[PDB]
């Protein structure tokens, strides 16, 4: 039984190709492999020639590239393609084991296609980075050939009565989907930019950023895989190991986040009085369409959250059920075709999905990060902008004494505006955080039924104990620091003088109250680090409290059958990925606070 | 420091920046030429290769549309005989564009599609054969070769004679064919600023050598003295002993230019002297001798120089005396 | 860097110090048989101490009161420092030569007896204990799945020499981003301090428009090292990320292949799997107190 | 207006009323080699597949009159084994000219004037195969496309260089291999009347650029500066910045031409520089470093140019001063 396309059964019947080779299941399944093998024919010459020949003397360095009409869409799609194709080779796979032969029509042509798939982003990148236009053609032919021939697969599945029931007549009829929605992209970029049929090759428009302006800062600029791993600060650290870093190698911001036209925009906003309430709409307006950006990604991947424990409890029930027994209980045309139900049973299935499940979750998580953070100092220099124009001219008639306040105009720029960028910084945060504990705790419910419902009130009722201590360490440094101002001012009286203040030799007794000055200090140091110890076995200490209060629970209380590892596994799972979004829920209160009596002092002392 | 071309006429530049890749791209040939031999080797194989992978999918697909691969029973003709897997359709592709024709595996007249292919695999086989080979003897007979073969001094001298100062240099030749229409030329590579304020970071100023009918021709096959004659307008009319150190920024650039004998082909032997490579008090030593009926040239004193005695004195002040 | 770490321990002495290695290093060990039961437990409940496993949670119940006890433990001892480091500076300062606070600008002993040992104070005690908790869990849970599969650790290995080289490149470059971030803070504030005095003497004669446009050559130094400081953090956690994801592949199709390969496990499987997906998670918390814990290390050099 | 050369180097010249085509049919071979690659396919693919067939007809109709179409009975030894139609013929004819040779049909030794076409067949098959694929490898190799890494200046300038106005441009090589026995020729092209009252409408003027040693020779590694000093006996000895707009007729032309080094072809680079594409008051920036122990061109800033200070009046007024 050597290697076959179409697998060695009865006598190699599946080869035959009688009643039509479009009614042959492998030919349809061959036929499939015809464009992936054009893609790889076509750019790998064009790549190398282009791209891989010249090196080592020859350095065409591109600093500036504008990107094609739907990139962003083109890159979705393919990362959705991708993963496609990684569950129809994961499907080809179970349905191949079954039978004694290997049938490679199952998997190979899937397995070619994602290899043509990576191809064509990789082609489009080069070719998107130095133009041409003209070489999409070799990816606009190829996606009508997958798309015409992923059709006819479809469209027998459909004559031979394969319902959606079969998970491969769900994953060809997304790969139809994909590949037409890939095949309007590429007809987007011929309409929009101009190129071969029309006889007005219209006007790239170069960007007005990114000529030699000295801008290093490239993530606004990259590419949307490189947007979420960031691999153009990769070559700019692989060298600031070997050099130390300046404002000068920093470069300069870009236009769009300068700070003048955070500030522009700010204050357009404010065309709508100037109090609070109407800070808070300018800011929604001017920094909104954005923010809402950083959640939804939060929000997607506090949903991937979930997909830990869940697969964590998919792959023990399947394992530890042993039996190892695996039956398709679905043939059509001698090949067996897995139901969705059935593909979900499998270990290996899990595991390669939630691997891929991770990477979406982890690179969404930094995505919210660096856009709320990128908001926020958008925010920053803005709002230090209006601060200096208050302070400056248009603020005619100053009311009384030495403008307000000296001491405080200080602080407000320095420790009163950063309250509110960290307030941007979490705002997602807050947003998110009841979003993934309302589903955290429904699905604790659905494993360990009332037991769960014990554990996740404490760690619920754990925040108000969270702000209560956070007050109390909060007081603790601000009556540190009414003795510590002491301490330091009683220190800096000859401190500084401690050059001529150590020739008069009176330092023997000046520092002699030094501890009495420090003890008065030490004091409260004692009272703020209580507190702080309590914070941490109230917070390091609650998850093992947790774990008991819902294990000990299923019999004290519950009395229900024995706990298999799965739903204990799953619900440990479950409250460590729960357990540490709730220091940032206490924090992101008292932040949320704090930035509340800010933007308060900003308004109040606006006028 | 840098040199702008090294002792074995490697060219120290490095382009950078530039943004015109579709030059590239609409010049292939050249570039295909241009590889290393590693990748040359790479790219000849790979096009066969995958020339006879293409196909071979072709041969197989029409085997299979045309009921070939299925066994069951006989009485039918296929497309190309005896074709069973893809490795059966992959070996007929081999005989077919490479032209052996085993004949185990034979093309029928059953199928139209397979006699067009047959055409098109021949046709496209051809012009990969004609483009791959050409190309791979152009690369092996390059005469960029040749000019490792064309030795020049490791030090250049600068002496009296005839009563004016000469910048002196010998190069040979190691092969016993000639180097046809061979041609010198000699630049010097510094950094020169106008009056105006222009700098020119790697100015070139070509310096004539003394032939006595012009210059920039030879008769090379015995190794010549080239020399230029420094005189009032020679821009080393100001070049002093002193200035004779390594960080001078002063780079004469000697350049033979021939048609090979032996293949046909223009070549180009490149040479660099800095300023410490050249020597002031000093002559190169005849290596020519009269053995039998032939001339013999001791190749092994090929550098030697013999100190002489020569004013310390700049080629400008000379002419002031 | 951290090489005249070494130093420091006077301060803790010896039986302080030891106490809190040995503390630290017991709660760890603890939560690792504690989880270590829990699947023995699970594995046994689907079937001797079978009878309802109170032996296992009366273990649970003592690591919490140790967890509990190692709390204030390596809190209380990092005030005593404190007070040592306090006592041995103020006998040192009045004993410091005249000449030579003369010869020296005198500032930085200022600074550093206040601002200094103000972070030593209320932080460094809290970010070390933050670090030990950190880096001993991942090695915890870089030897649970070791037990798990004895397999994984193959691989595990190159894998921690990728992160040493991520790691040996951000905390180069995050600190560097820190000195200039810390650099242009000082103008952007003192110009609005300038800004608050002689205003008048500003408004008055000048146009305020290059004084207003000056401060904008502050913000943008100031918000560039911000961003660029931020890139790097996201640019170490993605592929710490990717790291730690890489890692849970690996350990489960290992720990899976195993049950088929008629190696037993069973339900023991699932317990190494909870503890590779917080592998992730817990190595950017170990990175991110590493290079906190730089600025305690050069803490105590503005000391020694 | 129009541009007698293209800023790529394309002619902008047709030629009409030509009644002379007998010399066109006498030059046959170059006329192959200069289609375009549509037509150069289309020859190439033609000149075998009609070949193929010619002698296919041949082979099919000695078979027809042999009798061996005829399926009636055995016992006679056909002139080619196992040719049935016409099909058969046409797939013998491809075996023999392409030499694959299946076996399954072969010649056999009852005719001889099948013999006599199959030395034919061979010979014909020889000449065909020869010439075709010695034309389709001239026309890969062609020179001309490694004109396309041979950058020029998008725009001239006219500065003051030690004392005089100098015409300069830059010019520049891509590619790491160099350009053996590169000129440079310099023409202004406009209309100009004689004394006498005649006319040339694009009277092509050659002018000198500085060299040292006479002209028309570089060493084309790094981007060159290639200047013509304006001087009394120069076509640009009145021209003033005045006349440096757009309809002026006034036309330069810059040519370049060297042995490929890669190829060993002489290839040719032009660029013309329009009256409003060159600029007065401005002067190229040097682009030169020296990084490390190599230097580096950057071509980012290849044409750029920096105003400075430079007289508004022609090389005529200069001289009166
Ligand atoms: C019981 C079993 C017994 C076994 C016994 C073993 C038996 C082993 C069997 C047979 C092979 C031994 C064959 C002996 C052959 C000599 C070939 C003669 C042609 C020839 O010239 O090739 C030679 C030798 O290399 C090869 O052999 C390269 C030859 C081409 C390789 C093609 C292989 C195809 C790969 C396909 C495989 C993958 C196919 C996949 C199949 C599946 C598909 C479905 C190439 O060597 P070279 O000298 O020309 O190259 C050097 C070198 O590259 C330097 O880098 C280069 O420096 P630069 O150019 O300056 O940068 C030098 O230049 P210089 O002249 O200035 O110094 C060159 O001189
Ligand atoms: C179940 C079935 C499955 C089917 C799957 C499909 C399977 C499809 C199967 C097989 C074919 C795909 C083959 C892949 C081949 C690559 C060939 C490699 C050789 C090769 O180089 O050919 C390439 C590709 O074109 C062809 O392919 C042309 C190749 C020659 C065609 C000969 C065909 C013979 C026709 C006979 C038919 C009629 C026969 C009648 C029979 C009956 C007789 C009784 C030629 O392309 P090129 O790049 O050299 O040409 C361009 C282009 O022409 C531009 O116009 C030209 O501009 P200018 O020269 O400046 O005017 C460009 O010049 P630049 O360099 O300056 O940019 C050229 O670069
Ligand atoms: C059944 C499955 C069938 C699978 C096989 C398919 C068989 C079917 C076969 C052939 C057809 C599929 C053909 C792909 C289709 C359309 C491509 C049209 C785009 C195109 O025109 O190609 C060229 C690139 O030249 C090459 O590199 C072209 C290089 C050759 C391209 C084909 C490679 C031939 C080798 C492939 C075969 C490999 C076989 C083995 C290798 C043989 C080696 C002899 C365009 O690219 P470009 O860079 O020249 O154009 C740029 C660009 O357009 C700019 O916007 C434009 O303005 P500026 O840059 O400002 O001046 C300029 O335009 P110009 O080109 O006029 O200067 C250029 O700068
Ligand atoms: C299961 C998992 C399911 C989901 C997996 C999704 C993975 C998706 C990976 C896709 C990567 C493509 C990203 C684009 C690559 C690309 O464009 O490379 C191009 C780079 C060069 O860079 P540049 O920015 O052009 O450089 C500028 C320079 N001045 C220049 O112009 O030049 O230089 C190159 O040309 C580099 C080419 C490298 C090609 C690598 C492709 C991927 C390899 C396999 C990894 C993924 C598969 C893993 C399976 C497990
Ligand atoms: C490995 C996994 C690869 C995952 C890639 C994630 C990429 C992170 C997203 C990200 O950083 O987007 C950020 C970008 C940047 O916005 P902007 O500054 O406004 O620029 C656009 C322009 N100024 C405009 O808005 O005009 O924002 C945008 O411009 C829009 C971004 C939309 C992102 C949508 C993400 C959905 C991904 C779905 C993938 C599912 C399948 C994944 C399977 C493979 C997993 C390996
Ligand atoms: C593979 C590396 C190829 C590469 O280095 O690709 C280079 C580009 C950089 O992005 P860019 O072209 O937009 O930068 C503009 C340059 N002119 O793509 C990327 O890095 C995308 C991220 C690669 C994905 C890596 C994820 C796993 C690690
Ligand atoms: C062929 O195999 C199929 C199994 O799908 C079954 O009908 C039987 O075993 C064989 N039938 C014939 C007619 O050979
Ligand atoms: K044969
Ligand atoms: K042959
Ligand atoms: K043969
Ligand atoms: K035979």
């Amino acid at each position: 039984m050597p290697l076959a396309f179409c697998g060695t059964e009865n006598h190699s019947a599946a080869y035959r190709v009688d009643q039509g080779v479009l009614n042959n299941g492998c030919f349809v399944d061959a036929l499939n492999v015809v464009p992936h093998v054009f893609l790889l024919f076509i750019t790998f010459p064009i790549l190398f020639i282009g791209w891989g020949s010249q090196s080592s003397k020859v350095h065409i360095h591109h600093s500036t590239w504008l990107h094609f009409p739907g990139h962003n869409l083109r890159w979705i799609l393919t990362f959705i393609l991708l993963f496609v194709l990684v569950c129809e080779i994961a499907e080809g796979i179970l349905s191949d084991g079954v039978t004694e032969s290997r049938h490679l029509h199952l998997y190979m042509p899937a397995g070619m296609a994602f290899m043509a798939a990576i191809t064509s982003v990789v082609y489009y990148h080069n070719i998107e980075t130095s133009n041409f236009p003209k070489l999409l053609i070799a990816l606009l032919i190829y996606w009508t050939l997958a798309f015409i021939t992923k059709t006819i697969k479809f469209v027998k599945f459909y004559d031979h009565a394969i319902g959606f029931s079969q998970l491969r007549f769900c994953l060809t009829g997304l790969l139809v989907i994909l590949y037409g929605m890939l095949l309007l992209v590429e007809v987007n970029v011929i309409r929009v930019r101009r190129y071969i049929f029309f006889k007005t090759p219209r006007e790239v428009k170069p960007p007005e950023d990114l000529q030699d302006l000295g801008v290093r800062f490239l993530q606004p600029f990259v590419n949307l895989l490189s947007k979420g791993t960031y691999w153009w600060m990769n070559a700019f650290i692989k060298t600031a190991h070997k050099k130390p870093i300046d404002l000068r190698a920093i470069g300069k911001l870009p236009i769009a986040m300068r700070a003048l036209t955070n500030y522009q925009r700010l204050c357009v906003a404010f065309d709508a009085p100037q109090g609070a309430r109407a800070i808070w709409r300018a800011l929604c307006h001017a920094f909104g369409r954005r923010l809402i950006l950083s959640s939804t990604f939060r929000i997607l991947a506090d949903l991937l959250g979930f997909a830990g424990p869940l697969c964590i409890f998919g792959i023990v029930d399947h394992l530890g059920k042993e039996n190892h027994v695996f039956q398709p209980k679905t043939q059509f045309l001698g090949v067996y075709f897995v139901s969705s139900q059935e593909f979900l049973g499998n270990a290996y299935v899990l595991a390669v999905l939630l691997f891929l499940a991770l990477l979406l979750q982890r690179t969404f998580l930094q995505a919210s990060y660096y856009v709320a953070i990128e908001t926020g100092i958008n925010l920053r220099g803005a709002i230090q902008t209006k601060i200096y124009n208050k302070i400056m001219h248009l603020s005619t008639s100053n009311l009384s004494m030495g403008e307000m306040t000296a001491g405080q105009i200080c602080n407000l720029v320095a420790i009163d505006t950063n309250q509110l960028m960290w307030f941007f910084f979490l705002c997602p945060n807050l947003w998110a955080m009841p979003v993934q504990i309302i589903v955290g705790v429904i699905l604790l419910y659905y494993i360990l039924g009332v037991s769960a419902l014990i554990g996740a009130a404490v760690i619920i009722l754990l925040a108000p104990v969270q702000y209560f201590v956070a007050t109390k360490l909060s007081q603790a440094q601000r009556s540190t620091l009414e003795h510590s101002n002491e301490r330091l001012k009683q220190t800096n009286e000859m401190l500084r003088g401690m050059k001529l203040l150590k020739l008069y030799a009176w330092e023997s007794i000046f520092c002699s109250r030094v501890e009495v000055t420090r003890r008065k200090e030490m004091t409260s140091l004692r009272a703020f680090a209580v507190y702080t110890s309590i914070s941490i076995f109230m917070n390091t200490a609650i998850p093992i409290a947790a774990v008991l209060i819902t294990f000990v629970g299923h019999v004290s209380f519950f009395k229900e059958s024995d706990l298999s590892p799965s739903v204990a596994f799953a619900s440990l799972s479950l409250f460590h990925i729960l357990v540490t979004p709730l220091f940032l829920l206490s924090s992101v209160v008292r932040s949320t606070v704090k930035a509340l009596v800010s933007v308060k002092k900003l308004s109040e002392f606006l006028s | 420091r840098a040199r702008f071309v090294s002792k074995k006429g490697n060219c120290n530049v490095a382009h950078k920046n530039i943004r015109e890749r579709g030059r590239f791209l609409q010049d292939v040939f050249t570039t295909l030429v241009d590889l290393k031999w590693p990748h040359t080797l790479l790219i000849f194989t790979m096009s066969f290769l995958c020339s006879w992978l293409l196909f071979a999918m072709v041969w197989w697909l029409i085997a299979f549309a045309h009921g070939d691969l299925a066994p069951g029973e006989g009485t039918n003709v296929p497309c190309v005989t005896s074709i069973h897997s893809f490795s059966s359709a992959f070996l007929f592709s081999i005989e077919v564009q490479v032209t052996i024709g085993f004949g185990g595996r034979m093309v029928t007249e059953e199928c139209p599609l397979a006699i067009l292919i047959l055409i098109v695999q021949n046709i496209v086989g051809l012009m990969i054969n004609a483009i791959m080979l050409g190309c791979i003897f152009m690369k092996t007979a390059q005469a960029h070769r040749r000019a490792e073969t064309l030795i020049f001094s490791k030090h250049a001298v600068i002496t009296l004679r005839h009563g004016r100062l000469c910048f002196m240099l010998r190069v040979g030749d190691l092969r016993k064919s000639m180097i046809i229409s061979a041609t010198i030329h000699m630049q010097v590579v510094r950094k020169t600023t106008s009056p105006e304020g222009e700098v020119v970071p790697l100015h070139q100023v070509d310096i004539p050598m003394e032939n006595g009918v012009g210059g920039n021709s030879i008769f090379l096959v015995a190794p010549l003295i080239i020399y230029h004659v420094i005189d009032s307008n020679s821009p080393l009319y100001d070049l002093a002993p002193s200035d004779l150190h390594h960080h001078q920024d002063l780079e004469i650039i000697v350049i033979l230019e021939g048609v090979v004998e032996t293949t046909g082909i223009t070549t180009q032997a490149r040479t660099s002297y800095l300023a410490d490579e050249i020597l002031w008090g000093q002559r190169f030593v005849p290596i020519v001798a009269e053995e039998d009926g032939r001339y013999s040239v001791d190749y092994s004193k090929f550098g030697n120089t013999v100190k002489v005695p020569t004013p310390l004195c700049t080629a400008r002040q000379l002419d002031e005396d | 860097p951290w090489r005249a770490c070494t130093k420091y321990l006077s301060s803790a002495g010896i039986l302080l110090l030891s106490l809190l290695v040995f503390s630290q290093l017991l709660k760890h060990m603890v939560l690792v048989a504690i989880d270590y039961w829990l699947a023995k437990w699970t594995d046994s409940a689907l079937v001797d101490q079978s009878v309802y496993a109170m032996v296992f949670t009366l273990l649970c119940s003592l690591g919490i009161v140790l967890c509990l006890v190692t709390s204030v433990t390596v809190e209380w001892t990092g005030l005593k420092v404190a007070k040592r480091l306090h006592r041995s500076l103020l006998n040192r300062i009045i004993l410091a030569p005249m000449r030579f606070f003369e010869t020296t600008p005198l500032g930085s002993i200022l600074n550093r007896f206040s601002s200094d040992c103000n972070t030593i104070d209320q932080h460094i005690p809290s970010t070390l204990e933050c670090l030990s908790r950190s880096t001993l869990l991942c090695v915890s849970a870089l030897t649970v799945i070791s037990y798990v599969t004895p397999v994984f650790l193959v691989a595990l290995l190159p894998l921690a020499v990728v992160c040493y080289f991520i790691q040996k490149y951000f905390r180069v470059a995050s600190r560097d981003l820190q000195q200039l971030d810390d650099t242009t803070q000082l103008p952007l504030l003192s110009h609005f301090a300038e800004t608050v005095e002689g205003l008048t003497t500003i408004r008055a004669f000048r146009y305020e428009a290059r004084f207003q446009q000056k401060l904008l050559e502050y913000t943008d130094s100031n918000n560039i090292a911000s961003l660029f400081l931020t890139a790097a953090n996201r640019w170490l956690e993605v592929r710490m990320e990717y790291i730690g994801a890489c890692v849970v592949l690996i350990a489960a199709a290992t720990s899976i292949s195993n049950s088929l390969h008629r190696e037993l496990s069973a339900g023991l499987v699932g317990l190494g799997l909870t503890y590779a997906l917080m592998v992730s998670n817990y190595l950017n918390w170990m990175v991110r107190n590493l290079a906190d814990m730089e600025i305690q290390l050069g803490a105590v050099k503005r000391i020694h």
